[PDB]
Formats: C-alpha cells, structure tokens, sequence
RNA sequence: GUCAAGGAUGCUGGCAUAAUGGUUAUAUGCCGCCCGUCUUGAAACACGGACCAAGGAGUCUAACGUCUAUGCGAGUGUUUG
RNA sequence: UUGAAUGAAGAGCUUUUAGUGGGCCAUUUUUGGUAAGCAGAACUGGCGAUGCGGGAUGAACCGAACGUAGAGUUAAGGUGC
RNA sequence: GGGUUGAUAUGAUGCCCUGACGAGUAGGCAGGCGUGGAGGUCAGUGACGAAGCCUAGACCGUAAGGUCGGGUCGAACGGCC
C-alpha cells in the first residue's frame, strides 16, 4: 500500500505516433512535429492524429505515480535500494535491466526486509 | 514582369501595432529657431536673474 | 408579430424658447411592441413634418384594445405599398373580430399575394364598414348573405401514428 | 474556494444582505398597493379611442 | 508624369473666396501674437511669401518664435507611427488666433470667478463641464394643444 | 491568549454593527425604490386625470451586451467596444446614459443589445455574475467587506449599496462601475427568439436599443 | 474568442534575480529580499533591484563622487550606499571620515577610505546596522558615460560617433562630413 | 451548541479477478486526399520520392558590434620571451 | 468635481537583431476597357499564416478564432428521408 | 500580483495563495530529450552474462524519450555534476 492519492487520469492514453509512420518503414513512430506548410496534422484538421501539446499534461499530484501510487526509483544495488528505507509508501525500487541474477536475490531479500516494494521481482529468477 | 505597383494595404494597421506616438512635450523647449535678437538677450537677462537671486539668497 | 398591437403614439417636437407648448402630432401604430410603435412613429413623422428623434420627444404611447373583440366586424383598408417596380395604392376588405387581427390578415394577404414586405406597406386607414352594402368585394360579401351555412368537405385526420389498421374516411 | 450563489443558498443570501429575513418576514415583494380611484379625463380617453 | 510640387492639388484652397479678393484687411496686421499662442492656420493666396505648405494649411498649431512680419507655429505632423514637430515661418497674413483657446482662457476665468464665489459662500461649486443628460420628467398639458395628427398619405404622383 | 480573545470579541462587535449598518440602509433602499416606483406610477394617473400627459424622465443607465464576436470588426467600433470593456461576446456592462455614451452606442450599435435595466436583473446581476476588480485580479463578490475595502471610501459597504448606485445613477457610478468587473453572461436559456441575431430589434433581429426587453434576455443569459 | 487589448502572456521585462552564479550574491538577495518583503520600508525594495542589475548597470562609484555627495546639506554624516563597485580617484586630495556599504571597493578605494578614518561595509552589515536603511545615501554610477553609449542612436545630424576601428585622417571625414567633400551629415 | 455558513459525506451491496481498466486485432457509426517544396493559391493533370540500412548539410578561423557572466579597476592584459 | 465622457490591460525609454520587401480576395468609392476568374488605385476586414460549425463541394463568404476534458446554452445554418 | 525565517523547514532557481490568458507560417527566444568523446563521482553494472538486436508484453513522460520483463547474444558499459 502507497500514500493515498486521487483517482489517476491520463488524459490521453494513446501514444502519440509520428504521421506517415504507419506508412513508411523509414518514418519511425518516435514522434516528430510536421513543419510542411501544407501539412494537414500542423494544420490539424479534422480526422488527422492529435499532437502532443501541454494541455495533456498529468495532473501534479498524481503525476510520475505508477497504477500502486509510488514513483519508481531504479536500483542498481543495495546501497541504492536503502534510500527508500523511510520512503516505502511514495517510492518502489526497480531493479536495473543489467543486475545479475545473483544480485538480484539479496536486493529482493533486503527490500523484503525494510518492506520497499520492488516493482520487477521476476526478473531472472530460476525456474 | 508586371505586378503590384504601390499600395497603402497593411501601412495603417502596421503604424498602430506600436502605437503613433506624440512627440513627448517638454518644459522648457529648445531654442533652436528662436530669434537670435532674443536668444541674445535672453541669456543676458537669465545671468541676471540667477545673479541677482544668489545675491537675495547668499 | 403574433398578433399585432395597435398603440396611440403621440409626439411632439421638443420645446424651445420660441415655441413653447409644441403641436402633439398623434398616430395610431399597428407594431409588435412600443420598440418598433416607436420607431415607425418617427418614421411617419419624419415623413410628414420637420422633426425626427433627436429634436423631437414622444410624449405618450398608449395600447388601443379592441372595444368589441368578439364582434365580427368587416373592416375596410386602405394601404400603400411598394411593388419591385413602383408604389401603388390598394384597398382590401377583410372580415375579422378586431383591427389588430384585420392587419395581421393584411400583412399576409400582402406578403402572400404581391409579395410585399412589411417594409414595403404603410396601413393609410383601418376602418369597419359600419352597414352592409358598403362592403365592396366579392370575397368577404359571400359571408353576408342570410343564414349562411357551408359544409367542410374531404376532412383530414391528423394521426399521432406512423402507422394505420383502417384505411381512413373523409367524411365531415 | 467556491462561488454559492445568492438567488439560491438562503444561508449566503443572508450573509451579504441582512435585509432578505426582514423582506421575506414581511413579503414586501407581494405587497398591496392603495386602491385609488383616480378616473381619467375625457379629453384623454377620446383622444384614446379616437380615430 | 507624376507632378508633386509645392502648390500642386492647390487649385480651390488657396483660391480667394468669392467676393473676398483684394487687399487683406488691417487688423490681420493689427493682430499681436505672442510665444505659446494657440493659431489656426488658413494661408492667403494674394500673399505669396511666407506661406505655409498645403499641409498644414486647417493645422493649428503653437506659437514658438515671433520675428519682424512673421511667426514660427509648431506643428505635429504624422509621419510614418510616430508624430514629428513642424517649425513654420509663416507670415501673418496666414495665421489667426483659435479661437476655441479664447473661450478656453474665458472659461478658466469663469471658473476662478465661481471658485472665488464659492470660497465667500461655504457651499461646494462642482465646476466641471457635464454632457447632455437625459430628460427629466414632464407633464405636457393638453390645453389649447389636443393631440390631432392623422396617418399616412396616400401615392399620388404630380409630375 | 486573552488579548486575542478580547480582538476576536471586538471584531465581532465591529461586525455586528456594521451588519445594522447596512441592514438599516437596505431598509431606506427598499423604502425609496417603493415610493419612487408609486410616484411615477401616480403621477402618470394624476396627468391622466388632469387631461395631461406625464412624460417619463429619459432613461440614466444602459445595460449593453456584446452579441457579436472577435473577428471582423472594424476599428473604430472595435475601439468603442474596448473602452466600454465587451471584449468578448456575451460581456455585458452597465453604461451612464449622457450625450458621450450615447454617440459610442451609436458607434457599436450593430454588435451589441443594449437596453434600460431593471432593479430586478441589476439585483440579479450583481448577486449572481458580480465580481469585483481588486489588484485588477477579477475577486468574486461573495462578502460585504471586500465591497467596503475597496468602495468604502464612497461610501458603498455592501453589495446593495453598490446595486443602488448603479440602479439610481449616483455620484460614484463612474467608480462602481469601474469597481465592476464586466458580466460574463451566458448564452440565453431560451435562445434568442429572432433566427437571425444580427438584424435590429426592430427589424426583426437582436442588436441595437432593446429598451425595456433587456431584462428578459439577461435574466435568459444569466 | 477574446478581443485582447494587450500582449497576452507578456514577462514584466525586469530582472527577478540576478543572471550571476555568485554564491554570496545570491546570498544578499535571500536577505534583502527578506528585507524587501517584511519592513516595508523603500530602501530594501531599490537595494534589491540593484542587487540584480548587470555590469554596465552598475558603473563604479568614484570615493570623490562619494565626497561630493557628503557634501550636501546635512548629508555629512549619512551611510553612503553603492550597489556595486567603489574605486579611487587620485583627483581628489581631501576625503572626509565617513561610513560606505558597497558590494565590492577597489583596493585604493578601500585604504583611501580608511586612511580618512573611515569604514568600509558590505551590504549584509549595513543590513544589520541600518535595517530599514535609516540615515543612508544611495549613490550611482554615471551610465551614458560608456564608451558604447556613444555610438547609440547613430544617424543625420545625431552627433553620436560613428563605429570606427581607426581613427585620423581618411577614416570618415570626407564627403558627407563636411560641406566641401559632398555635404555635412 | 447546532447548521445546507471559505469545495461530499453517511448507509449498503456484489466482486476481489481479467470483473473494471491497459494494450492489441477486428467490426460498426461518423470523419479522414500524399507527403516534402516553390507559390496569391497543391490532393493536384506542378516538381522530388520504388523500398531499406549506413553516410548526409550554418562549421572553424582572423577582426569586430550589441548584450551578459567574471577578475581587477584609472588602470588593465602572466603564457613574445 | 483640479476644471468633459469612457477606458487604461502598468507608463516611459533604450539597445540589438530575425524574417519580409512576388501577394491575393470580399463589401463600398473608383480609373482603362465591350466585359472578365482582366489590369490599376482609396478605406476597412480577411486569406496568406487558420483549424472549427455552416454554404453538398471550395484559401478569402456566414458564424466563430483553437490548451486537455465534463455538463449546459447558442451562433450561422437547418428540422420528410 | 502576492504570502512564507528569531527549527520558514533545512528543497527560498522551494512550498503555497490569488486572478487572467492559451490559434499560428516565416522568424525569435526559452525549458528540456537523445549521440560520439573528456574531467569528476556512484568505493556504479557485468562471463552467476556488458553492449547490440528482436518483442500487436509492462510502466513513466504532453513529447523528445526513459525504464523494465522475455528471447538471442558474448566483453564491455551506464546514472548524476
Ligand atoms: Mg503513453
Ligand atoms: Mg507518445
Ligand atoms: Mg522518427
Ligand atoms: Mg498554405
Ligand atoms: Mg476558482
Ligand atoms: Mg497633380
Ligand atoms: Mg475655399
Ligand atoms: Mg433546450
Ligand atoms: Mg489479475
Ligand atoms: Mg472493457
Ligand atoms: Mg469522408
Ligand atoms: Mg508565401
Ligand atoms: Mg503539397
Ligand atoms: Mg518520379
Ligand atoms: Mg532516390
Ligand atoms: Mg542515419
Ligand atoms: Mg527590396
Ligand atoms: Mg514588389
Ligand atoms: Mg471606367
Ligand atoms: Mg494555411
Ligand atoms: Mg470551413
Ligand atoms: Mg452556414
Ligand atoms: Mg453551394
Ligand atoms: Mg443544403
Ligand atoms: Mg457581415
Ligand atoms: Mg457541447
Ligand atoms: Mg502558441
Ligand atoms: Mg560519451
Ligand atoms: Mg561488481
Ligand atoms: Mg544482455
Ligand atoms: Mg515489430
Ligand atoms: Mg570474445
Ligand atoms: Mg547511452
């Protein structure tokens, strides 16, 4: 269990996918603003792909939270994982893509043990 | 190759964006133009004056 | 212009020094409301004396209710309009229980038949042909004659449903 | 924080305005008039239905 | 060609108003102007020296120097976004008094006197101009004055 | 501490007697408004009796709103607009009716309604859409004091001493107009009436002097 | 749609801080904001405007501009405050005994005033010496003594100094400076 | 003391997982012309573009202008040596 | 009530520099022409640079100018399908 | 536009209160995302698997992008100033 906080709107979850990346295969869907002066989605027409603008911004309170209320803090080892130790409500640890499998045991066991909820305990558990 | 020659299109609207401003009246104007016969004299009558304060005020 | 209102509207070119206690130059105004009895005062005014809004006041306006609303009463008018290629003068007669509703019968025979607009026509004169055989026109002198009765032939029903299990009748 | 209304929310229409209880205790908006008896003139009744 | 001289489109405005040709009178002469009068300025076209431009001619503008059959007026002028001062030697044949600055200073002159009046009462003057306000309430008597106007005239044609 | 106990029990005396204060001048307020009412209202029959007839005194306050939008409006009535603050459609202000605000009327005459106000909608007005102009900062009304801090010194502590000195145009109208943020008035409940807004009111449209309707269509907007 | 009569979203166009990274400047604006804020008294509100101004906003003040300001009327003994920078002027040979708060004293400045038996202040200790900035003189710099303010405004018969690398003969003053090559400005 | 007075609390039920929700494919309703570019005007019966990966275009220098930061301040610049 | 009304969104000032220097349309006034989706001027408002609702469709017309949403109400236009 | 220092409270390029506003080409300015290499630092990650690459699996950010799980892989590579 997290802090309480308000119900988490979004305010559009859809991504924002580059124009014409669904039909070029060089045109990634990383999202770029068209400056074509006859653009139709600069222009925004009706029909066309919304644009990323700053009226889709995550409310402040509830902004960087996760669907468990914390923010996620990355944690390499333990020393990383011991900042959350009075953070346990706000934060969870999140361990690094490149931690062994090893070392992902005693970061889990010591976050079990100063109750800090890590978000990835499944990452390279043998089976 | 034939165009527009001249228009006043646009000068009144582009003239009111920064304002038209009125040339910021002051006390005492400049002299310039003023009748050297006068200028003359007026200075005169200025060094007379201020002489003749200082001597009231000391 | 539901139905229109007859005002009494009188004016009277504001007083100076010279002339104090001006003439009182009164109208009788067929409009929707005091706006528009108002404004076509002035606009008569301005068409039969030297004054308009600005150097003149009006003085009174007045609501003029029918005195007989339920008589049946056969009114005589005489009016002006302007056709798309002149001005003319007509006279009407229209049958109805008041002036109010004889006007709005004109504003719509005149709309309808020469196709003038409300700003086309001035109503020179509203006035109830007190005895038959003053009446002029054929179309309201059918409804004089004595003991008058017609039937209503080929009666449509209105139905609240898009669909019938009858076949309907037009009986009346 | 939030704008009640007066016109609704008699507790802020009392708030601002402490005459509403006196206006409302007293009706002093459904109030009868004097029954005059004031009779017009002639002259303006004729002028009235003249033609 | 394109003509832009000093008196051109000059035709009808430096004429000399019917049946007012001739000498100019005296008391143009006679009139004494002083640094800071207020002048409007109307140029004289029997008088072809010291004349103003076709511009500044309606202008009314403030008296900065006066020399020997002259007066430098200041006039602003808008050139472009901004107004710019216009010093003129103009000869007096083309300038008068405003005569809106002489009920001006009369004005001022009136409210002193009810300012002064005023201070010999105790009562406030409340001396500032006021538009036209509204009419107030009438009661137009009827008396030899019976409101009597028919309608609308009918179209006859009289040609 | 006692001190704030003996602030807190003179604040409240404060306040009571400025509550008397302003309930015996709503009190005066009602009692004039009433007997100007019935003495036009005799008047009127006293000249009908004497034969007479008694000409209303000419109307001392406008509401105008402005019913037509941002986008095509030449410069001259875009200035008037401005400087009778309808910058935006559906932005109403109560206009002193002189000579010089006759002739700006006049001027933005295709783009607003304006009529003669009512006590009842200018009671409804200033109760429901009343916001003030304190540090410029649009403050909602809400609360006899922030109309004493700041029209206080003209003699207004209340939100009916600020609807009087409009409804009668007093001495400070020019202040507590000012003091009046402009009536961001809704788009009317029933509509307009007219299928076409830009037309005169005597032609059949909405715009132009409305003079005793107004109040039907701002009681509509608000 | 609103008929917007000024610039919407329009910055005040004045400095809220200073565009220095200096610590210790950074420092007396945390205290003359403070200062700003709670007395209420005018002087802290110009102190911390000046606090934020640039170099050339804040010219140095000379220990004989400093003098020629005690010597006003009854001004002998005031603290005199420069926002910025006090230097020496060896054109001076009397400087009076008199306290000066200032950001930084050039050392000439420094022994100059205190050879007179003098003191010199920075502007946290006239904080606490003068809270309200009682009894003090705000001095400044002369600004359109700069050598770039010459040359602003350049134009016809501007008399303002023309952009020049080298300056003598043959490096613009010929036609169009005098009446004989061409004309004058 | 209470209150409807400077912003929702009270009571109850079901579920506690794919049920709500997310992603995703599809279907339906309505909308949606191909981008870049020159142009007063581009979907143009204007031009470039078959597709993809990598590469690919305001850089550095000498001398300066405005502004800003810093050091010292009638001085200042150690770095030719 | 210090010398009319209304407004004032802070007022005044300085430095520096980008782009631009092909325009076009509409009401009204206009010149050349028989006239033009022609060529040229005046004032304004637009399009360019601008989406939205309407005119089926359209750069300019009408209404209205646009952060992300919810509810209400309308504008211009409409209400047999 | 303001409030907030004698534990503000140790985030005062902070926290908070209040009101208004938000279109945009060319253009200007600001705040940020990413890349190769350098100084410092985390006594950072790593053959118990670094980087890469694949992934209509998950999370965060309006977005630039960041993070994680699985597969493949085999020697190095990141966070912050
Ligand atoms: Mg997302
Ligand atoms: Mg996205
Ligand atoms: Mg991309
Ligand atoms: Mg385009
Ligand atoms: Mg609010
Ligand atoms: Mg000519
Ligand atoms: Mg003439
Ligand atoms: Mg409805
Ligand atoms: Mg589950
Ligand atoms: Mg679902
Ligand atoms: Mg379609
Ligand atoms: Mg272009
Ligand atoms: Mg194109
Ligand atoms: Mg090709
Ligand atoms: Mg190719
Ligand atoms: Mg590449
Ligand atoms: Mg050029
Ligand atoms: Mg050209
Ligand atoms: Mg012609
Ligand atoms: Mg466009
Ligand atoms: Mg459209
Ligand atoms: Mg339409
Ligand atoms: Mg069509
Ligand atoms: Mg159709
Ligand atoms: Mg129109
Ligand atoms: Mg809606
Ligand atoms: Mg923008
Ligand atoms: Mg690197
Ligand atoms: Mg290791
Ligand atoms: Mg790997
Ligand atoms: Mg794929
Ligand atoms: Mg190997
Ligand atoms: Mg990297």
């Amino acid at each position: 269990a997290s802090l309480p906080h308000p119900k988490i709107v979004k305010k559009h979850t859809k991504k924002f996918k580059r124009h014409h990346s669904d039909r070029y295969h060089r045109v990634a869907e990383n999202w770029r603003k068209q400056k074509g002066i006859d653009s139709v989605v600069r222009r925004r027409f009706r029909g066309n792909i919304s644009q990323p603008k700053i009226g889709y911004g995550s409310n402040k309170k509830t902004k960087f939270l996760s669907p468990s209320g914390h923010k996620t803090f990355l944690v390499a080892n333990v020393k990383d994982l011991e900042t959350l130790t009075m953070h346990t409500k706000t934060y969870a640890a999140e361990i690094a893509h490149n931690i062994s499998a090893k070392n992902r045991v005693v970061i889990l066991a010591r976050a079990k043990a100063l109750g800090i909820k890590v978000t990835n305990p499944k990452g390279r558990l043998a089976l | 190759a034939k165009s527009k020659n001249h228009t006043a299109h646009n000068q009144t609207r582009k003239a009111h964006r920064n304002g038209i401003k009125k040339p910021k009246t002051y006390k005492y104007p400049s002299l310039k133009g003023v009748d050297p016969k006068f200028r003359r004299n007026h200075k005169h009558a200025l060094h007379g004056t201020a002489k003749a304060l200082a001597a009231a005020k000391k | 212009m539901a139905h229109f209102k007859e005002y009494q509207v009188i004016g009277r070119r504001l007083p100076t020094e010279s002339v104090p206690e001006p003439k009182l130059f009164r109208m009788r105004i067929f409009a929707s409301n005091e706006v528009i009895a108002k404004s076509r005062y002035w606009y008569f005014l301005q068409k039969l004396h030297k004054v308009k809004k600005a150097s003149g006041e009006i003085v009174s306006i007045n609501q003029i209710n029918e005195a007989h609303p339920t008589k049946v009463k056969n009114f005589g008018v005489w009016v002006r309009y302007d056709s798309r290629s002149g001005t003319h003068n007509m006279y009407k007669e229209i049958r109805d229980v008041s002036r109010v509703a004889a006007v709005e019968t004109l504003y719509q025979d005149m709309a309808a038949r020469h196709r003038a607009r409300f700003r086309s026509i001035h109503i020179l004169k509203v006035a109830e042909i007190e005895k038959t055989a003053d009446v002029k026109r054929q179309y309201v002198k059918q409804f004089l004659t004595k003991d008058l009765k017609f039937p209503l032939p080929h009666r449509v029903q209105k139905s609240t449903k898009t669909f019938s299990y009858k076949r309907p009748s037009t009986f009346y | 924080v939030l704008k009640k209304n007066p016109l609704k929310n008699k507790q802020v229409l009392l708030r601002l305005n402490p005459y509403a209880k006196v206006f409302a205790a007293e009706k002093l908006g459904s109030k009868k008039a004097e029954k005059t008896g004031t009779k017009p003139a002639a002259v303006f009744t004729e002028t009235l239905k003249h033609d | 060609g394109k003509s832009h001289g000093y008196r051109s489109r000059t035709r009808y405005m430096f004429q000399r108003d019917f049946r007012k040709h001739g000498a100019v009178h005296l008391s143009t002469y006679l009139k004494v102007y002083k640094v800071g009068d207020i002048v409007d300025i109307k140029a004289n076209g029997s008088i072809q020296k010291g004349m103003p431009h076709k511009f500044y001619q309606g202008k009314t503008g403030v008296v900065y120097n006066v020399t020997k059959s002259s007066v430098g007026v200041i006039i602003n002028k808008m050139v472009g976004n901004r107004y710019l001062e216009k010093r003129l030697n103009l000869r007096v044949e083309h300038i008068k008094h405003s005569k809106c600055r002489q009920e001006f200073l009369e004005r001022v002159k009136a409210n002193a006197a009810k300012r002064a009046e005023a201070k010999a009462q105790g009562v406030a003057v409340q001396l500032k101009r006021q538009p036209a306000q509204p009419r107030e309430s009438r009661i137009v008597s009827t008396e030899g004055n019976v409101p009597q106007t028919l309608a609308p005239v009918p179209y006859e044609t009289f040609i | 501490a006692e001190q704030v106990a003996a602030e807190r029990a003179a604040r409240k005396a404060a306040n009571k007697e400025k509550r008397a204060i302003i309930l015996e001048r709503n009190a005066a307020y009602q009692k004039e408004y009433e007997t100007a009412e019935r003495n036009i209202i005799q008047a009127k029959r006293d000249a009908k009796a004497a034969g007479s007839y008694y000409v209303e005194a000419q109307h001392k306050l406008v509401f105008v709103v402005r019913i037509k939008g941002i986008n095509k409006i030449p410069p001259k009535p875009r200035k008037v607009l401005q400087l009778l603050r309808l910058t935006r459609i559906n932005s109403g202000t109560f206009v002193k009716v002189t000579k010089a605000t006759l002739e700006l009327l006049k001027l933005i005459e295709p783009y607003v309604a304006y009529g003669y106000p009512s006590y009842s909608t200018i009671r409804q007005l200033v109760y429901k859409r009343g916001f003030g102009k304190i540090n410029k900062q649009r403050v909602p009304l809400s609360d006899n004091a922030i109309i004493e801090a700041n029209l206080g010194k003209y003699g207004i502590l209340s939100i009916d001493d600020l609807i009087h000195e409009i409804i009668t145009v007093g001495p400070h109208f020019k202040q507590a107009n000012n003091f009046l943020w402009p009536f961001k008035l809704s788009n009317p409940s029933g509509g307009w009436g007219v299928p076409r807004k830009f037309k005169h009111f005597i032609q059949g449209g909405s715009f132009g002097n409305r003079e005793e309707f107004i109040n039907k269509l701002v009681k509509s907007m608000n | 749609g609103i008929d917007h009569t000024s610039k919407q979203h329009k910055r005040s166009g004045h400095r809220t801080a200073p565009k220095s990274d200096n610590v210790y400047l950074k420092l007396l604006v945390k205290l003359y904001t403070f200062l700003a804020r709670r007395t209420d008294a005018p002087f802290n509100k110009v102190v911390l405007k000046a606090l934020f101004l640039s170099k050339i906003n804040r010219p140095p003040v000379s220990v004989s501009r400093i003098a020629r300001a005690l010597k006003q009327e009854g001004a002998a003994n005031k603290t005199v405050v420069v926002v910025g920078t006090v230097t020496d002027d060896a054109r001076i040979f009397e400087f009076p005994k008199t306290t000066v708060a200032a950001l930084r004293f050039t050392a000439g400045a420094r022994a100059k005033i205190v050879k007179a038996g003098g003191e010199c202040i920075t502007l946290d200790q006239l904080a606490v010496r003068a809270p309200k900035g009682q009894n003090t003189l705000i001095l400044r710099g002369p600004r359109n003594s700069r050598e770039a303010v010459r040359h602003f405004g350049m134009g016809p018969h501007k008399g303002k100094a023309p952009r020049i690398l080298s300056t003598g003969r043959k490096f613009e003053r010929a036609r169009g400076r005098r009446r004989s090559k061409g004309f004058k400005v």
